[PDB]
């Protein structure tokens, strides 16, 4: 129902509170916000915060329930998507739910690096100090180092200058 | 059927030596381990059993402070795996007057010391502290799990460079309660500050030989 | 009498949790975040003392001995958690490899023997080592449910509709990645267990079919069961249990 | 050039590039020694020689790269 | 490089016989009785003899390791030689409980994780992990059959076709004997050797596939092989290898 809202409504105000209200709905435990990620509610609030036509409060409260859903989001499918359309101010609790599932599963792994989105996570940079930086190595040490080689950026050039 | 089982019962620093010999239930070849969780509770890896004898296991407990502690024993048969579930404690009494508290530090450093207090029950100690100086405080709420003698942190030091007297002191929270209530240990400081802020300058000139 | 909601795998899974839970009790995180700070926990400090096994280097006292009394044979038939156990080895590696082999033993069993189910009163097995399933309804109504587990060469249909549970074997309709055998006799040794409490925690129910056996040809349609929601306090709560081998 | 002309072409470069580093750096470029790895020989051939000769001219990562299948095997020992 | 004739079981059986005869060289009789009282003098053995396996025991001590060095774990890829072995237990029972484990990690692996398997040339595990197996020519003809290896459900067809061998897969052209399993895919990748030998196994003439790839889908081909009329001096030889899992 708030999905439905925040769609159909062209009203401003009305699709701020929907995101607000799923905001404070993905905030609590994983299965929260696994729930509200399968009805794809994220992209839509995605869209909406890098919508121009948008308002201040909407795209604020776009924005908080954003932090609030992905801190605690699990479903890897659904946060697939966010490694190429979300800010870099986002993407740091993506990196971090993945480095958070992706050593507890072999399947999930496999599927990441098949659908080539640790390319992207080589893709991304971070402070050497800042836990985005921490996340991205943790990302990498479930894989060889060869996989992470052959999937980080310069490789091509590194074969270059190799042969 | 032997019954010559028996229970340590020694101070610290004494080493034990007693039987716990046991029979089993099926026959093959007789050799034995156990698995212990529970310090001082070493023992050899191997033992044969003979002819339906009074035969025991052996098994140290040298205790070096004011503690006790439960023996865990999980027993082990080479061709079957056969167990007999027996729990045995471990006593000791050390006390370095239970324990004092030495601090060398500068002006201002609040120093963390660790005080060995003993646990003769078998609840969850949890003290209280009341003493008549801020500058010893323990750290939060001292809290100490039975049978050992869990150390604890505590905060002393004076604002400067001196020293303020003051009486610390622990009773406790509620094996029997009356022996838990009556636990009302008092510890004895030692601070060492050290210079510190200096005040008066003199310069001077002077005459080599 | 655990109501079991359904498996024991969750049902380790929760114990596991406790385990770090009360192992670490300066821990105040969520709970279903739990599985993730106790899969950290476990995982990585093993990590640290590979090689030995899990218990001995100072871990958990009050629930290694329920863990060793616990029915772990079918627990890990998933291959993630059978790559955790390696990775954890909660249990002894000996009887780790016990484990194995007596699932490969199952293996056995389902091409070999074409295992039919328990045909009499398994009783001691069932209230020592066999597996509990059940549900919780948040209404009265409809709850249908395709099983798995070790199917052998088949696939189970149990349904629960207006107090009514149907017992019927999927060998022909429901499909899976799994395999079809030709074992056209399956039993299984079967209760179902009820008794009711209110908000507080007072109880003033219980209800139990009895310990039977139930036998079902490929396909079959077997129902046996009767109940009245306007007596029983919902949520309702069911706890049946079940035994597939001989 | 057919195979059988391809040999005299081969041994050129095999004789030629040992001892230039700016010739072997061109044929690199250019992408040649792929075409000469997807060139076949007789086991004991002297075309055989004549590639082996022009692989020793670099470092066998170099021609490890431009053989063929080297992608798909990178993936599979990757597996 | 062994040609096999014409499964590795045989292989076993025909060492089985050997050891036999190392061992109890004793009589002047044949083949027949060697194996039937092989057979029987193994489980007597067995039987005298618990908690050990012959091959760790006194006249067996030559014999142990060149035993181990077999491929141990291909003659009980047949369903029946498990039970064969553990009723003779010739092999160390732990180490057929280990291999057992492999086994069961593989039925695990083609079933539930995923199963990729060699896509391509992993030459090493491609002769610890692919299926020797052939059949020599006595006379020519077309010669195709189904095989339930330990592909755990997925079945397999490999087809001789007077001088050309077929590469395939079985699930549309047998129903089974044991147990048969829904899985779509398993990308394979295989060698096969035939060579026509100089009658009495004097070689001059061999021919490989190089090594080549294979996916299965169900009953999927794969046809890339050449011999001749004269190549078909019998006996002709065959030598198959293939692996589906990793």
């Amino acid at each position: 129902q708030l999905s439905i809202c925040l769609s159909e409504e062209p009203e401003d105000h009305i699709k701020a509170a929907a995101a607000w209200a799923l905001g404070q709905l993905g905030r609590h435990t994983p299965e929260h916000a696994r729930a509200v990620a399968v009805t794809n509610t994220l992209p839509v609030l995605l869209s909406l915060y890098m919508s121009p036509e948008s308002s201040e409060d909407l795209q604020l409260k776009s924005k908080k329930a954003i932090k609030n859903i992905l801190q605690k989001c699990t479903y890897l499918p659904a946060l697939e998507p966010f490694l190429y359309d979300a800010p870099p101010n986002i993407l740091k609790h993506v990196v971090g739910q993945f480095s958070k599932v992706l050593p507890h599963d072999s399947k999930a792994r496999r599927l990441f690096v098949t659908s080539g989105g640790l390319k992207k996570v080589q893709e991304i940079k971070a402070e050497p100090g800042s836990l985005l930086q921490e996340y991205i190595n943790s990302i990498n040490n479930c894989y060889p180092e060869e996989i992470v080689r052959y999937y980080s950026p310069g490789y091509s050039d590194t074969l270059l200058q190799r042969v | 059927v032997p019954e010559a089982e028996l229970l340590f019962k020694t101070p610290a620093f004494q080493p034990l030596t007693q039987n716990i010999p046991i029979k089993n239930e099926s026959k093959k070849l007789s050799k034995f381990h156990v698995k212990i969780e529970g310090e001082w509770f070493h023992g050899p890896p191997i033992l044969h059993v003979g002819p339906g004898e009074t035969i025991q296991y052996p098994l140290t407990f040298k205790p070096i402070l004011e503690c006790e502690i439960m023996g865990k024993l999980t027993l082990q048969n080479e061709v079957d795996g056969m167990a007999h579930i027996v729990e045995i404690d471990g006593i000791g009494t050390k006390p370095i007057a239970l324990d004092h508290i030495i601090i060398d530090c500068k002006v201002g450093k609040v120093t963390d010391k660790s005080i060995i207090v003993p646990n003769y029950t078998k609840s969850l100690l949890t003290f209280k502290v009341t003493s008549d100086l801020s500058i010893v405080w323990g750290n939060s709420f001292i809290t100490i799990e039975p049978d050992d003698s869990i150390p604890y942190t505590l905060h002393v030091c004076p604002w400067k460079r001196g020293t303020f007297k003051g009486a610390i002191m622990f009773f406790v929270k509620s094996y029997s309660e009356e022996k838990v209530k009556a636990l009302k240990i008092w510890y004895h400081l030692e601070i060492r500050s050290s210079p510190g802020p200096p005040v008066d300058i003199i310069e001077l000139h002077c005459i080599a030989l | 009498n655990l109501f079991v909601m359904q498996v024991e795998m969750d049902v380790y899974t929760a114990l596991k949790k406790w385990m770090f839970l009360q192992l670490v009790p300066s821990w105040n995180g969520s709970l279903k975040q739990l599985l993730t700070e106790t899969d950290v926990w476990f995982s990585k400090w093993k990590k640290d003392f590979e090689g030995t096994t899990f218990l001995e280097t100072e871990q958990g006292k009050p629930f290694a001995p329920v863990f060793r009394h616990l029915r772990l044979q079918y627990i890990i038939s998933d291959l993630a958690s059978a790559r955790i156990i390696e990775q954890d080895s909660l249990v002894p590696s000996e009887w780790l490899a016990a484990v194995y082999k007596q699932q490969w033993l199952a293996m056995l069993r389902a091409e070999q023997d074409s295992e039919v189910g328990p045909q009499e009163i398994n009783k001691e097995e069932l209230e020592g080592n066999s597996m509990r399933c059940g549900r919780k309804l948040a209404k009265d109504g409809e709850y249908c449910w395709r099983w798995t587990g070790f199917n052998f060469g088949f696939d189970l249909l149990v349904t629960y509709t207006n107090r009514y549970i149907i017992f019927k074997r999927n060998t022909l309709n429901q499909p899976c990645s799994g395999s079809v055998s030709l074992q056209p006799r399956r039993s299984i040794a079967f209760r179902l267990r009820l008794a009711s409490f209110d908000s507080s925690g007072k109880l003033i129910c219980s209800r139990a079919t009895g310990y039977q056996i139930l036998t079902l040809e490929k396909d079959q349609e077997q129902v046996v069961m009767n109940l009245d929601s306007r007596l029983l306090i919902f949520p309702l709560y069911i706890c049946c249990n079940f035994l597939y081998i001989s | 050039a057919p195979p059988n002309i391809l040999k005299h072409v081969v041994g050129q470069f095999s004789k030629v590039l040992p001892h230039d580093s700016k010739a072997r750096r061109l044929f690199v470029t250019s992408g040649g020694l792929k075409k000469v790895q997807e060139i076949k020989a007789e086991p004991g051939s002297l075309l055989q020689e004549y590639i082996n000769s022009i692989n020793n001219c670099y470092p066998e990562e170099i021609v490890r790269y431009y053989s063929p299948g080297y992608s798909d095997t990178l993936l599979q020992r990757v597996d």
